[PDB]
């Protein structure tokens, strides 16, 4: 505490009462004479001390760019594969070469390197690192274990490490050490301890006023990642390291959009995320945490740079996505980990703006690479409909879609979002709305009526046909009933009602008002939409509030409207019931009493960007 | 097993978790290992000398003496030479290494001149400073060593580095001083445990002539773990247990073969290792007495944080902040339950002995003031019902003055004037306070120290305000400045009686920012959870950030620590708050704000976080 060191690289005095030596050795290093006027082993010393501060990101006192040099920060998976196949010539590159080993979820072989560099490293330092390592991969496997109860581990293995590791205290390790290591080393006794980020952790409270802070909590944040990730600690990895990751970022974006809030506010017209941000939340983020970020702050007005660099890191991400899954692959330990980033990288990939091959290689992994455990049909097309915002649709994502529905077409679909192949057909005729499946038509063209799998299920994704295609397909399916219209219309088997169907709705209709003494609300939304130009619904008025709402809003008796109405409208609905020129001041006024009755947050979005 | 085995066990595990257990390492270890027994070396002699084997058996004298007569006879190189082609060997070893080093022992002496420990704690990744030479001693490069008290072969096969010979024997304290010295400190000042040794052993005979010299009752009887294959005689277990020796036998504990020497020694080492995650409780009074060894020193405080009962117990237990107690990590026998159910009915609890029914009684008082109700099996409808006992919390200034005017009974009066002498803004009186309670004091003086340093910091920080009015005299400050400059927080606790620092376990996190670590990272993810709540519009996670405040509160103004003043924990109670008053307003539109609410709204919010509150 002689001096204190600030994570800008400044250095001031903070507690010797003695002679400046830190002042001096500034002063030494800005001149040459004075650096010249000293011995020969001082002068050589001196250089090292100079490369060393250089390197560490001291310059000078406080009166006078992040980048970390580590395979496994960056993901080089390929390269870290390639060092630990290569001959360790010292102590150090095998303890490089555990680390490596830990990031690769190679957990027993990085047990085995830890315990053989501990074997053969008695500074002490790298035996140091190893037992605290060793401790912190026992610890992985053993909870490992616990969360696969799959065999990763052999039980040999695992009684083993238990037998070697039982009673072991890490507590007791740094006060074991020599104490020339416990006076030279001091600064490594906190890798020992149940947790070393408290001090971050609550000084990120400064982050939470509401009256730099921000640039100080980033690069103390940048300083414990080069640390942990630089000197190969395998304490990088746990939940606490990530909590804090995410405490952080989150803190930091939070008050970015605060103050640009605020200056909205008493201005009326922040955060910058670059490579490293982004590599820090695809890692440390799941796919809630960021969720939360996206709802709580405006990622949207986030400026996102190094580009070029972000991008790379997506491609790897989907090569490795590629060679779990292209080849038997399938490492589970390393698997559990990578998923979870690769995930949040390709959904945090919303934001950055990405070239057409890079786009092609990442729309391609995600589509088909992509366990289905982890993402299924629904949230694949999540992630795509995220990926087509910053770009839109190429030729070639197109193509890769097609692929993609030709393929589930062979296979023919369980979607916890609820959204199925149709959708991805939805979305290429979004941009380019004249796409054609080649594959698909040759498919039914040889369909027959055995095969009803298909036909229900490529009737969803009708417009990507050809008109024989189409018209071959339209004979499997009939429209005797109003049963089979209505799964027709919920399918898509006709887009324009033709009279035949005007006249089965005018039976089904006259049927239940015979009967009166679901549907019915459709039809009337239909009425309304211009669907159908029956110009006969009124004589079905007066049993559902909707079906009279929707047919002539003039004569409606809104007394009757219920506001929960407009939560079941979809987007069309609603903006045509906006433009309708009658029923408007009606819904105005109800949903003005509704938000005025209670702060909802849909009713809102509803009255807010249409003005229903 | 035998209850006096059970004792020794326990005693032996204690010292193992204090690291004050020292193994007295034997030749039967090394034996076990099929290292070269001497009685061959002396073989070999009496055939080079004589040059035949001696017909009988070899007495405890001929041991030693056939040796030095050929040294005498054939001189130093032929002895030498001898000691090189039979102890030139290498041997493995044996799981006895393994379970001796799985002990955690402070230090080991060994009578072994081998590298058998030596390789076992290589392998085992143990760093022992091995002493085995006079000049290791002031070399020696740890605090724990591996002390061969009659040297090795390490600098060479030479039987000058070895004690091997009847005047080696008869000049070894002449010759090892330092190591000798060593020996007997190491033995006066930790727990041994002799394995290996046949209980007739010449050093073991020379270590109770050396007790025998001890004042009584001065020193801790050393443990003997006997693995002979007959059963000790009781004379025999009556002497040398009147000679200063706690012997644990092998054969009584289990039965195995004559030659059987391995299982002997596993059984004893397993069934030591085995008990260290053991407790030792059966019945019911031993439950009453093992949870008041745990909880008597924290009777000193007025109250505990329910998250940080879970280091008290050493992580057996979780202890929710709504008073539900939850198996964590006792894989033994459930004391927690066990006391419930004792405190549910009365009628185990009238079968419980004096002694122990006051100590339950002490127990149910603590457990019924800290808010810890039951398991979670049990819990039925909890209320959060805080109240804080302090004078400083309520704003009680004219209290407080009349209480600081009066005398002082004690010094947990005088710690509290001290704390509401800081609380009134009266730093230097309270700073003097707190050295007159450091002076006439440990959790009082444990804590008058991280006040009276937290006090040093207010004043320190106090003062660049004003000059970047001079309340404190430059005397007074210059003086405190000379006080509390060689102080450091860091090392306080560590500057504590080995008995403080495992009773009073967590009041280390008072002397950091470790202290709110916990509750600032639930408070954080219980935000993000809470507002992703609120936003989609779906026990409460209010209600864990709100007991988990009222904890804080509670423990940081009733034990009257100036930690309430921090910047750190104003924010952490305004944030708290905070968020518990949006989820009270989104609770509305479908949580009311009492007198403790509005006190810690109005004491710990700034007027611009009341404005965004109103704004949101």
């Amino acid at each position: 505490y002689d001096y204190h060191f600030e994570v800008n690289g400044t250095v001031v005095r903070h507690k010797n009462k003695g002679f400046g030596y830190m002042e001096r050795f500034f002063e030494l290093k800005e001149s040459c004479d004075e650096r010249s006027k000293l011995s020969k082993k001082q002068y050589e010393r001196f250089n090292a001390l100079f490369n060393f501060f250089e390197k560490n990101g001291v310059i000078c006192m406080a009166k006078d760019s992040i980048e970390i040099n580590s395979l496994a920060y960056h993901g080089k998976y390929d390269v870290m594969k390639k060092f630990i196949e290569e001959q360790s010539v010292s102590i150090e590159d095998d303890y490089k070469k555990a680390f490596f080993l830990a990031c690769l979820g190679r957990w027993e072989e990085s047990y085995d390197l830890y315990s053989n560099i501990i074997l053969n490293s008695i500074n002490g330092c790298v035996y140091y690192l190893s037992q605290i390592n060793r401790y912190r991969i026992y610890q992985s496997i053993t909870q490992a274990v616990t969360q696969f109860n799959y065999k990763p581990f052999t039980d040999e293995f695992l009684a083993r490490i238990e037998r070697e590791m039982t009673n072991f205290n890490i507590d007791d390790l740094f006060n074991g050490m020599p104490f020339e290591f416990q006076k030279k080393y001091k600064i490594l006794e906190f890798l020992s301890d149940n947790q070393f980020l408290y001090d971050d952790t609550v000084k990120l409270f400064e982050l939470t006023n509401k009256v730099s802070s921000d640039i100080v909590v980033l690069l103390r944040l940048y300083d414990n990642l080069r640390f942990l990730y630089e000197n190969c600690l395998w304490s990088v990895s746990f939940h606490e390291f990530h909590q804090y990751i995410r405490n952080s970022m989150s803190l930091l974006i939070e008050k970015a959009e605060y103050e640009r809030t605020r200056d909205i506010d008493e201005l009326g017209f922040g955060f910058f995320m670059e490579y490293y941000d982004f590599v820090n939340i695809s890692r440390h983020f799941k796919i809630d945490d960021i969720k939360n970020l996206e709802r709580s702050c405006s990622i949207d007005k986030i400026r996102f740079g190094e580009q070029e660099k972000i991008e790379e890191y997506l491609v790897g991400i989907a090569e490795e996505i590629t060679k779990q899954f292209s080849a038997n692959g399938m490492n589970v330990v390393f698997y559990t980990q990578f998923i979870s980033e690769a995930k949040a990288a390709l959904y945090f990939a919303k934001y950055v703006k990405l070239s057409e091959e890079g786009l092609g290689k990442i729309v391609k992994a995600l589509l088909f690479y992509f366990p289905e455990r982890d993402l299924d049909i629904g949230k694949r097309y999540v992630w795509l409909e995220r990926l087509t915002k910053c770009n839109e649709l190429p030729k070639s994502i197109i193509s890769i879609i097609d692929d993609f529905l030709v393929l589930q077409a062979e296979k023919h679909e369980v979607s916890s979002n609820g959204l199925y192949s149709r959708d991805y057909g939805a979305l290429i005729k979004h941009f380019e709305k004249n796409f054609i499946s080649k594959r698909l038509s040759e498919i039914t063209l040889c369909l027959t009526q055995d095969k009803q799998k298909q036909i229900d299920f490529l009737f969803k994704l009708l417009p990507l046909l050809s008109t024989n295609a189409k018209s071959h397909l339209l004979s499997f399916k009939s429209v005797e009933n109003i049963n089979d219209l209505m799964n027709g219309i919920r399918i898509g088997l006709i887009d324009e009602f033709t009279p035949e169907h005007e006249e089965l709705i005018i039976e089904y209709l006259e049927t239940r008002k015979v009967n009166y003494i679901d549907y019915m609300s459709t039809f009337g939304i239909w009425y309304f939409l211009e669907e159908i130009n029956n110009s006969k619904m009124e004589e079905f008025i007066g049993m559902d509030d909707q079906y009279d709402f929707f047919v002539d809003p003039e004569n409606f008796d809104y007394k009757k409207f219920i506001p929960s109405w407009l939560k079941n409208y979809n987007d069309k609905l609603l903006g045509k019931i906006a433009g309708n020129k009658h029923m408007k001041h009606h819904v105005i006024e109800v949903l003005k009493e509704r938000v005025k009755n209670s702060n909802d947050k849909r009713y809102l979005e509803i009255l807010m960007n249409y003005f229903i | 097993l035998d209850n006096n085995v059970v004792e020794c066990i326990k005693e032996i595990t204690e010292s193992s978790r204090n690291g004050k257990l020292v193994f007295f390492v034997g030749a039967g270890v090394s034996t076990l290992s099929d290292y070269p027994q001497w009685w061959r070396l002396v073989d070999k002699y009496h055939e080079e000398l004589y040059g035949s084997p001696k017909k009988g058996n070899y007495s405890s004298d001929e041991y030693l003496r056939i040796p030095q007569i050929f040294y005498n006879v054939k001189g130093e190189m032929a002895f030498d030479g001898i000691l090189k082609d039979f102890f030139q060997v290498d041997k493995p070893t044996n799981p006895i290494h393994d379970k001796i080093l799985a002990m955690n022992p402070a230090h080991v002496i060994t009578t072994n001149y081998d590298n058998l420990i030596d390789t076992a704690c290589w392998k085992r990744g143990k760093y022992f400073s091995v002493i085995s030479a006079e000049e290791d001693v002031a070399n020696a490069t740890s605090s724990r060593y591996l002390l061969k008290v009659h040297g090795d072969f390490r600098k060479g096969f030479k039987g000058e580095n070895v004690v091997l010979k009847e005047d080696d024997y008869l000049n070894y304290d002449q010759n090892y001083p330092l190591i000798s010295n060593l020996m007997k400190t190491i033995i006066a000042t930790h727990t041994i445990v002799f394995i290996g040794y046949g209980l007739g052993d010449y050093n073991i005979n020379m270590l109770l002539n050396w007790v025998r010299k001890l004042q009584k009752d001065s020193f801790h009887k050393p443990f003997f773990i006997r693995t002979d294959p007959s059963p000790i005689e009781n004379e025999t277990l009556i002497y040398y247990e009147n000679k200063g020796l706690r012997i644990i036998d092998a054969a009584s504990l289990i039965d195995s073969n004559e030659y059987d020497y391995l299982e002997r020694y596993s059984a004893v080492m397993d069934l030591l290792i085995e008990s260290q995650e053991n407790k030792f409780i059966t019945k019911d009074d031993e439950v009453i007495d093992y949870i008041y060894g745990k909880i008597s020193p924290l009777f000193a405080l007025q109250y505990i944080r329910k998250i940080d009962l879970k280091h008290v117990f050493e992580y057996d237990y979780h202890f929710e902040v709504n008073g539900t107690v939850v198996r964590h990590k006792n894989k033994g026998f459930g004391y927690m339950e066990r006391f419930f159910e004792l405190k549910e009915s009365c009628d185990e609890r009238s079968k419980l002995s004096k002694k122990q029914y006051e100590r339950f009684n002490a127990l149910f008082n603590f457990f019924e003031k800290n808010g810890v109700i039951c398991m979670a099996k049990d819990a039925g409808t909890l209320n959060t019902s805080i109240e804080i006992n302090s004078l400083a919390y309520h704003g009680k200034y004219d209290v407080m003055k009349k209480f600081i005017e009066e005398q002082s009974v004690s010094i947990e009066d005088d710690y509290k004037k001290a704390f509401f002498l800081a609380c009134l803004g009266r730093w230097e009186e309270s700073y003097d306070l707190y050295s007159n309670i450091i002076l006439n004091s440990g959790c009082v003086y444990y804590l008058s120290q991280i006040n009276r340093y937290r006090i040093y910091q207010s004043i320190t920080q106090a003062v660049t305000q004003f000059n970047g009015y001079k309340p404190f005299t430059d005397e007074f400050l210059a003086r405190i400045e000379r006080e509390m400059t060689n102080f450091n927080i860091d090392d306080l606790f560590n500057g504590m009686p080995f008995e403080f620092q495992k009773k009073y376990k967590i009041l280390e996190f008072l002397s950091d920012n470790q202290f709110l670590y916990d509750d600032t990272v639930k408070l954080f993810e219980l935000t993000n959870k809470v507002r992703s709540e609120m936003s989609e519009g779906s026990m409460s996670s209010d209600i864990v950030v709100l007991l988990r405040l009222y904890d804080n509160l509670r423990f940081l103004y009733e034990n009257c620590l100036w930690s309430v003043s921090f910047h750190e924990f104003h924010q952490y109670i305004r944030n708290s708050m905070s968020l518990l008053i949006e989820k009270a307003e989104y609770e509305r539109t479908r949580f009311f704000m009492e007198y403790y609410d509005f006190v810690n709204i109005s004491r710990h919010f700034k007027i611009d976080d009341i404005k965004n509150l109103e704004r949101s």
